[PDB]
C-alpha cells in the first residue's frame, strides 16, 4: 500500500497525528470548561463523552 | 476515418500530482497565553506532579 | 445473432467529413448470405466519431415473399466497441422506429422527430438493423443498405 | 416578438463550404421560451452570403397540445441584417407554406418548388419562421429545428 | 484497522511503457531475387512504360 | 435508512492481528433509538482487511414486546465502502439467516454453514444487519451487538 | 485409506501463536474427492507443537444426503507422525464422540468433555477425521471443515 501510491504515508501519518493532538487538547478544555460535550460534530470525543480520566 | 483515442480507453495517460493537498487543522484558542502557572492565569497548571 | 459486415470491420472505410458541416455519405452494405431470423442485429456501417446523422436513407429489397408480410427493421445507434463481435451489443430505435421497408421493396427516408437528435461522442459508435419482427415466410441473398449523412464540427 | 435563436445572435455559429458544390448543413434549433402565437416570428438561422437551399429538412415537435390542431408554420427568407432586432422585419413562404406540422411530431421536407429556386445575395440573409395560423391551445418548451443544405458557388 | 490503498482506488498509481510491440510483417516471397529485367526472371518487369 | 454505529462512522476503531493466525474479537454495538422497522439496515460494525469470520455471537435483546413476536434478523457482508452512507447497499445472509433471537432476547451463535466460508477481500468491508420481518410492536431502546471472531492471514 | 489434507502434507502451513495462550484458529479443510465410507480416517490438519485445542467448530455439507441418513463423524487426534502415509494410525474420540453432523447440512461445536482435556506433547500431532459408520448413499465433492482453536502455552 506504500506503492501504490507516491505519496509516503508515514510522514502524513505523523503530521495527521500531531494535527490530531492539538484539536483534542483544546477540544477538551472546550468542554470541561462549558460543562458538556452538546452538539458539537467535529470534536474529536463522541458524543455521550462523560469525562475521560 | 480517424483514430480516436476516446475518453475511456485505457491508453488514455493520467498524471497524478506530487503536491497533496491538506486540511488546514483547527487553530486552538486555548495557547500557552492563557495556560500558564501562577494565580494569574486562567488555566493554571499544577506542578506537583510533574515530577514526584 | 450479431452479423458484421465490412464497413463494422476494418475492411471496407467510412470517410471523415473534414471542415465542419460538410454532408458526408457514405453507402453502408450488406449481402445477407443468410435468411434473417426473429431477433437479429445486423451491424450496417460506422458513424465515425464526433459526428451526428443528418438524413438517413434505408435502401433496401424485397426482405418478405410470403402473404401478409410483416418484417420491420429498426434502425439505430449501437453502443459498443467499433467492432467487437458480442452479443451484448444492443441498438434502439433513432433513425428509423419501426419500418414498413420489409414488406416489399423500396426506399422509405429517415421520418422520425429524433432521428436528428442524435448526440455527438468522441469513439466511433455503429449503426445497426434490428428486425423487430417475425420474418415469415421468405428472405435468400438479399442486400440492405442506409445511407445516412453525417456532418462534424456540430454543435 | 422576433423569438431570434443563437444562431441570429452570432452566439453560434454557421458553416460556410470552403469548394463550389459541397453541400453543408448546420442544426439550426432554438429551445423557444414561452408559448408560439399568432404573427410572432423565429429567427433559427442564417444561411451564409453566396448560398441557395438544396433541400430543408424541418423537425419540430408537438407545438400544440389540444383538440383539432390548427398551427401551420411558415419558414422563409427574412429582410434586414443578422442581428438587428426590429419588429419591422417580414419573412416570406418560400421554404414552407402552410407546413401544418406541430400538430403531430412529424418530420417534413421541402415540397413546394420554390424552396429549391431561392436567389443568391451577397450579404447574410436570415432565415426566419412565422407561425402563421394560431398555435391552437398550450406549448411551453417544446423545440423547433430546421436543417439547412446549402451549396455557395451555385449558378 | 490500517491503510489499504486497494486494487483499483484512483490513488493506485500506474506506469505506462513506451515500448511498442508491433506485429511484425509478413516476410515476402517475391523479393528482388525473382523480379528482373532480363529473360531468366520468374517476374519480368517491362520499362517501356517507365518514362514514356 | 442506514442506522451507522461507531464503528462505521469511524469514530469507535476496530482491532487487527498483527500475526497469522490469531483470533480478535471486538463486539460491535449499536443502541438503536427507534423501533426496528422492516427493510432498516443496521451497520454494526467493519470486517477490517484480509479477514474472515470464524464465530459469530449475536447478542441482540428483546426487540418484540408484544403479543407473537414476529423480528426475524440476519447479517451479512454489505457491498459498498464503510463509511458511505447511501441508503441503496444491499444485506447478504452470510453469517445468520432469518435468525430467531430477538423474538425473547438473548445469544445465538453461527449455525449457518455459510458463517465459516467467507471469502477474503483486500478492501474493508462491513458487517450489516437487515430486519427480514417487521416487529409486532417494535421496542425503542434496546441494544443489538454482534461479536466477530475475525482472523488475517488466512488461505 | 488415508484421505491428507493440505495441511498435513505441508502444502499449507498451520499457525503457531506466538505469546503465551493467545488464542489462535486456522480452517482445517479438504474437499473429498471420491465419497466417504466406513472406517476412512481423514487428516484434517496439524496441532501444533505444544498447544491444546480450547474449542472446535465442525461443519460439514451434507455428506450423505440420501434418506434416513447413518453417517457420522469421529475426529481427534492420531499417535502417528505429522504426514506419514501409514495405513496403520488410528483416530480417538477425543472432541467428537459422536458428531451426528452431515446426515444434513448443519454446524456442530464440541460438546464432549473430553475435548478441553487434551493433554501436551512436544511433537506436532495431526487432527483427523474417522467416519464410525457408513454414509447411505454418499455424495462427493462435498468438504470437511474443521476450526480449531488452540493456546500454545498452557500449563
Amino acid at each position: 500500500s506504500r506503492k501504490r501510491t507516491a505519496h509516503d504515508l508515514r510522514k502524513t501519518g505523523r503530521d495527521r497525528l500531531g494535527d490530531y493532538f492539538y484539536q483534542l487538547t483544546d477540544e477538551l478544555f472546550f468542554m470541561y470548561l462549558s460543562g458538556a460535550r452538546g452538539i458539537n460534530k467535529d470534536f474529536i470525543l463522541p458524543t455521550s463523552f462523560t469525562g475521560y480520566a | 476515418s480517424s483514430t480516436v483515442i476516446a475518453f475511456g480507453d485505457p491508453k488514455a495517460q493520467k498524471k497524478w500530482s506530487s503536491e497533496l493537498a491538506v486540511d488546514i487543522r483547527k487553530k486552538s484558542y486555548f495557547e500557552s497565553r492563557f495556560i500558564g502557572t501562577s494565580e494569574n492565569a486562567v488555566i493554571q497548571r499544577k506542578t506537583e506532579v510533574e515530577s514526584d | 445473432a450479431l452479423i458484421q459486415s465490412d464497413f463494422a470491420q476494418g475492411i471496407r472505410m467510412t470517410p471523415v467529413p473534414d471542415c465542419a458541416g460538410d454532408v458526408t455519405a457514405c453507402r453502408f452494405d450488406i449481402t445477407l448470405k443468410n435468411a434473417p431470423a426473429a431477433g437479429d442485429i445486423i451491424e450496417l456501417g460506422v458513424l465515425p466519431g464526433n459526428a451526428v446523422p443528418v438524413e438517413a436513407i434505408l435502401d433496401v429489397d424485397d426482405l418478405d415473399t410470403g402473404g401478409a408480410p410483416t418484417i420491420t427493421l429498426d434502425v439505430g445507434i449501437m453502443s459498443g466497441p467499433v467492432g467487437k463481435n458480442d452479443p451484448a451489443r444492443t441498438c434502439g430505435n433513432e433513425l428509423f422506429a419501426a419500418s414498413t421497408v420489409g414488406q416489399a421493396g423500396g426506399v422509405v427516408r429517415a421520418t422520425a422527430s429524433s432521428a436528428f437528435r442524435i448526440q455527438k461522442a468522441e469513439d466511433h459508435r455503429s449503426v445497426g438493423v434490428k428486425v423487430a419482427a417475425g420474418p415469415a415466410t421468405g428472405a435468400a441473398g438479399k442486400t440492405i443498405a442506409l445511407i445516412l449523412f453525417y456532418v462534424q464540427g456540430t454543435s
